[PDB]
RNA sequence: AAAAUC
RNA sequence: AGCGCCGUGGCGCAGUGGAAGCGCGCAGGGCUCAUAACCCUGAUGUCCUCGGAUCGAAACCGAGCGGCGCUACCA
C-alpha cells in the first residue's frame, strides 16, 4: 500500500523534471514547497492528477537530494521510496 | 476403486457414526468421560499461546483440521480480533504393537467413534479418551483483552516459542504470567521451528527456555517440539494433552451461569426472512449444565445513559432455541466448554462486537451487577511484553485515583476509574457495568506506553449493587 | 521437564534429514535486450518458470511496479521504453523477497491461489497462510 | 499573440 | 454468502438497437538544417462466453464467467 517512487522526464537541451508520486498528508504541502523551492532553486508544482494523486512536480534532476530532503522532513523509513534510473 | 467419498462413508457407518445424545439421560451417573458427552461435546478447553506472527492458528488446524475463519480481509494476513475456536477428537489405539507415541491421533470432531488406524498394517480401531475444544486468543500488543477473556475461559494451555528468534519474547512471558494470573497451571511448552534450526542451535534454545520458566509459579511444563507445517509430533502432543493435564472439578451440583464472549447473528443474506433462524451468543459455560429450550437473562444487557448521566441496566430475557456445542444441536449442555446458545434474541444485539464478555443468568437465579466495586489486588514487580535493550526493565509502578485502567473481570472488559488507592485494596467505578457471581478472578492493565500493559491480579471483596428493572 | 522434549527433536531431525535432504541459488541472470527504444526480455518464460509463478502474476507485478504496459510475443516480454538492466534485477529480487521465496522459511514450494477474492499464497512444503497482494 | 533549441 | 459497476484494436470514452468508433498510443511519412509543436497515413475485434424476440444486434434481455464496489464473516 501507498507506495513511494520518483520518476525523471527529460526535455529538449538536456533539461529534466523530478515527481514524486504519493506524499503523506501528516505535512502539508504548501509548508513543504516552501522549503523545496529554496533548498532546490527550482520551481515546483501541487499538480492535481485522477486516479494519481497530488505531485509536488520539481525542476532539474534531482534525485538523492529530494531523498535527503525526505530523510529530514516527514520520512523515517528509506524502505518504501523507490529510486527510478530511466 | 472406490472413491474418496465412498471410503470416508463407509469408515464412519462401520465406526458408528455419531449417535444422538439422550434426551434426559440421568444427570447423577453422567461424568465428563460418558460416551454420550464425549462423542458429541468438549469437556476441556485447551488453549494456544503465543507471540505475534508464529502460526497460532496453524497449530490447532494441524492439531484439529477446523480453520478458525480468519475473517475482515484484513485480518486474513495480519491479526485476528475474535478467538480462534476449534474442535478435535483425542483417539487412541487399542491394539499394544503399535508405538506408544503414535497410538494417539486427533481427528476432526466430524469422526465417528470408532475409526480404524491409519497406521500402514495396524487393523485396530480407535477409542475416544477425550474430545476437547481449542481456544485461540491474539497475542497482540494493543488487543489484550480477548486475550484475558479466553484465559478466564480456558481449562489448559500450550505455549509456543518460535526457534530462529531471540529466546527472550515479551509476549510469550506475558501469555505465560497472564495464565497464571488465572488459576491455570497446565501449561505445555511448544517449539515450533525446530526445522529451520540445527541440532546445536535447538540445544541453547531449549537450555534458555529452561533457564527463563525457572521462578514463575509454574514449574513442570514439559516441552514438545512441533511443526504446524510438517505436521509431525501431533501423536506425541495428544498424549501429553491426555496425561498432564486431568479434568478440573465439575459437575451438575452447583446453580447454572454463562460467560458470553462472542457475538453471532444468523442472518443469511439472499434468501426471504420468512426463515430465519435465532440470534445466537456464543459463550463458555464454566458451571451449570443447560438443556433444550430454557429461559434465560443476560445480565448486564441493556445498558442506557438517561439525561442526567446515570447508568440504568435491563438483562436481556430470551428463550433457548438451540445449543450449537457442536456440528449437531444437542440436547442438554455439559460445563467446561464453548456453547453457542441461540436464543429468541434479535440478530443486531450479536451483530457486531456487542456480547464480548458478558455474564448470563438462568432464571432462578439473579446474578448482581454493580456500580462500584472494591477490589483486592496484588502486582507484580516490573511490566511485561516490553522489549528493553538492555536496561532495567521497566518497574510497575503504584495506582494513582481518578485515572483509567483496563479490568478485565474475568471475560468482562471495562476501562474502570480508580477512586482510591490502599496499600492492598482499591475502588473502581465502571462505566460499563459488570456482574459479580462468586469470584470472577480479574486482571488489571495500565496504559503507560500508549497501549495497555498487564499489570496484575485482583479479587473482588465487596461492591455497590445495582437493582436491574424488568 | 525437559528430557523427554530431546528426544522428539532428534526423532524430528531424522525425519526431516529423511524427507528434506536439500535443506534459493536458482535465480537465472536476467537477460535484457535493448533495440533501440524497446526493451526485450526474451526470456522471461524461463524467470516464471524457474520461480514457479505464473506470467501473468508476474506482469502485473512488473506493470504495478513500473509505470508502463507492455505486450507479450509468443514467451518474451517486450515493451517500448529506456529501462536498464539493473531495475530488472532489482524488481526480480524484490518479486523474490516478496512474493516468490517463503518470508517465514526458506521455500519456493508456494503458488498462487484465491481464498474470499484476493491472491492469498499457500506452500506446498510448509502449507503456510502467509498473503501478500501489493 | 504563442517562439521554443544552439 | 447477498445487492451494485465493468468487459478494446495496445489504453480510455462512446454509441447502444443499419453491423466496427474516436482520442490516446504505436509505426511510418511530411513540415525543417533540426528537435519538439503541428500536418497526413495506417494495422489490429463472436467490444467476456452461451441462448432468445428481432430482415437485422457487439447494442434488448436472460443463464453463466472473470475483475472491481458496498453489506458484512453473516451459528
Ligand atoms: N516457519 C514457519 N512459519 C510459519 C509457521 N506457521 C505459520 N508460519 C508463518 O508465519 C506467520 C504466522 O502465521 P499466522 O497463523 O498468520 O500467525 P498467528 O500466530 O496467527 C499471529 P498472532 O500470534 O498475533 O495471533 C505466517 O505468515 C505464516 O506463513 C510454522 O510452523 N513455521
Ligand atoms: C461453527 S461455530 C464455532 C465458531 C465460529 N466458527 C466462529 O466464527
Ligand atoms: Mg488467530
Ligand atoms: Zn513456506
Amino acid at each position: 500500500s501507498n507506495y513511494i517512487h520518483i520518476r525523471i522526464q527529460q526535455r529538449n537541451g538536456r533539461k529534466t523534471l523530478t515527481t514524486v508520486q504519493g506524499v503523506p498528508e501528516e505535512y502539508d504541502l504548501k509548508r513543504i514547497l516552501k522549503v523545496l523551492k529554496k533548498d532546490f532553486a527550482c520551481n515546483g508544482n501541487i499538480v492535481k492528477d485522477p486516479e494519481m494523486g497530488e505531485i509536488i512536480q520539481l525542476q532539474g534532476d534531482q534525485r538523492a537530494k529530494v531523498c535527503e530532503f525526505m530523510i529530514s522532513q516527514l520520512g523515517l523509513q528509506k524502505k518504501n521510496i523507490k529510486i527510478h534510473g530511466f | 476403486g472406490e472413491t474418496e467419498e465412498e471410503k470416508r462413508k463407509r469408515e464412519f457407518e462401520e465406526g458408528g457414526g455419531l449417535p444422538e445424545q439422550p434426551l434426559n439421560p440421568d444427570f447423577s451417573k453422567l461424568n465428563p468421560l460418558s460416551a454420550e458427552i464425549i462423542n458429541r461435546q468438549a469437556t476441556i478447553n485447551i488453549g494456544t499461546i503465543g507471540h505475534v506472527a508464529h502460526g497460532k492458528s496453524t497449530v490447532v488446524r494441524a492439531i484439529s483440521g477446523v480453520q478458525t475463519v480468519r475473517f475482515k480481509d484484513e485480518l486474513e494476513r495480519n491479526i485476528t480480533i475474535k478467538l480462534g475456536y476449534a474442535n478435535a477428537k483425542i483417539y487412541k489405539c487399542q491394539e499394544p504393537t503399535c508405538p506408544e507415541p503414535d497410538c494417539y491421533r486427533s481427528f476432526k470432531s466430524d469422526k465417528e467413534i470408532s475409526p480404524k488406524c491409519q497406521r500402514p498394517g495396524c487393523p485396530g480401531r480407535y477409542k475416544l479418551v477425550r474430545h476437547v475444544s481449542f481456544v485461540d486468543c491474539p497475542g497482540h500488543d494493543i488487543l489484550m483483552s480477548t486475550m484475558l477473556s479466553g484465559a478466564a475461559v480456558m481449562d489448559a494451555a500450550l505455549l509456543l516459542i518460535a526457534g530462529n528468534e531471540s529466546c527472550p519474547q515479551p509476549q510469550t512471558s506475558e501469555h505465560l504470567a497472564a495464565i497464571e494470573i488465572m488459576k491455570l497451571k497446565h501449561v505445555i511448552i511448544l517449539q515450533n521451528k525446530v526445522d529451520l534450526m540445527r541440532e546445536e542451535s535447538a540445544l541453547e534454545h531449549q537450555k534458555s527456555i529452561l533457564k527463563f520458566i525457572r521462578g514463575t509459579i509454574a514449574d513442570g511444563a514439559p516441552i514438545v517440539p512441533i511443526s504446524a507445517q510438517l505436521k509431525y509430533n501431533i501423536d506425541a502432543v495428544n498424549e501429553f494433552i491426555v496425561k498432564t493435564i486431568p479434568v478440573p472439578p465439575r459437575d451438575f451440583m452447583i446453580s447454572p451461569r454463562l460467560i458470553v464472549i462472542r457475538s453471532f447473528d444468523v442472518n443469511k443474506p439472499g434468501a426471504e426472512i420468512e426463515d430465519l433462524k435465532g440470534g445466537v451468543a456464543g459463550g463458555s459455560i464454566l458451571n451449570g449444565v443447560f438443556k433444550l429450550g430454557d429461559e434465560i437473562e443476560i445480565r448486564p444487557g441493556i445498558v442506557t445513559k438517561d439525561d442526567k448521566g446515570k447508568i440504568q441496566c435491563k438483562p436481556i430475557f430470551s428463550n433457548i432455541v438451540s445449543l450449537f456445542a457442536e456440528q449437531n444441536d444437542l440436547k442438554f449442555a455439559v460445563p467446561g466448554g464453548l456453547i453457542g446458545v441461540g436464543t429468541k434474541v434479535d440478530p443486531t444485539l450479536c451483530r457486531a462486537d456487542r456480547l464480548v464478555g458478558q455474564v448470563v443468568g438462568a432464571k432462578g437465579h439473579l446474578p448482581n451487577i454493580y456500580t462500584d466495586i472494591e477490589i483486592n489486588y496484588f502486582l507484580l514487580r516490573r511490566l511485561l511484553g516490553v522489549k528493553t535493550d538492555g536496561q532495567k526493565q521497566a518497574k510497575v509502578r503504584k495506582l494513582e485515583p481518578n485515572e483509567v485502567l483496563m479490568v478485565n473481570i474475568g471475560s468482562t472488559a471495562t476501562g474502570a476509574r480508580v477512586v482510591a488507592v490502599k496499600a492492598d485494596m482499591a475502588r473502581l467505578q465502571l462505566t460499563s457495568p459488570a456482574c459479580t457471581e462468586i469470584n470472577e478472578k480479574i486482571a488489571l492493565s495500565r496504559r503507560i506506553e500508549k497501549h495497555w500493559r498487564l499489570i496484575g491480579w485482583a479479587t473482588i471483596k465487596k461492591g455497590t449493587t445495582l437493582e436491574p428493572i424488568a | 521437564v525437559g528430557l523427554p522434549y530431546s528426544e522428539l527433536l532428534s526423532r524430528f531431525f531424522n525425519i526431516l534429514r529423511t524427507n528434506n535432504p536439500e535443506l534459493k541459488f536458482r535465480i537465472p541472470p536476467p537477460v535484457c535486450l535493448r533495440d533501440g527504444k524497446k526493451t526485450i526480455f526474451s526470456n522471461i518464460q524461463d524467470i516464471a518458470e524457474k520461480l514457479h509463478r505464473s506470467p501473468e502474476h508476474l506482469i502485473q507485478y512488473l506493470f504495478a511496479e513500473l509505470g508502463t504496459s507492455g505486450s507479450v510475443d509468443g514467451k518474451r516480454l517486450v515493451i517500448k521504453g529506456k529501462f536498464q538492466s539493473k531495475q530488472m534485477e532489482n524488481v526480480l529480487r524484490r518479486y523474490i523477497l516478496e512474493y516468490v521465496t517463503c518470508k517465514t522459511c526458506k521455500s519456493i514450494n508456494t503458488e498462487l491461489k484465491r481464498e474470499n477474492r484476493l491472491f492469498f499464497m499457500v506452500c506446498k512444503s510448509c502449507g503456510s497462510t502467509r498473503s501478500v497482494s501489493s
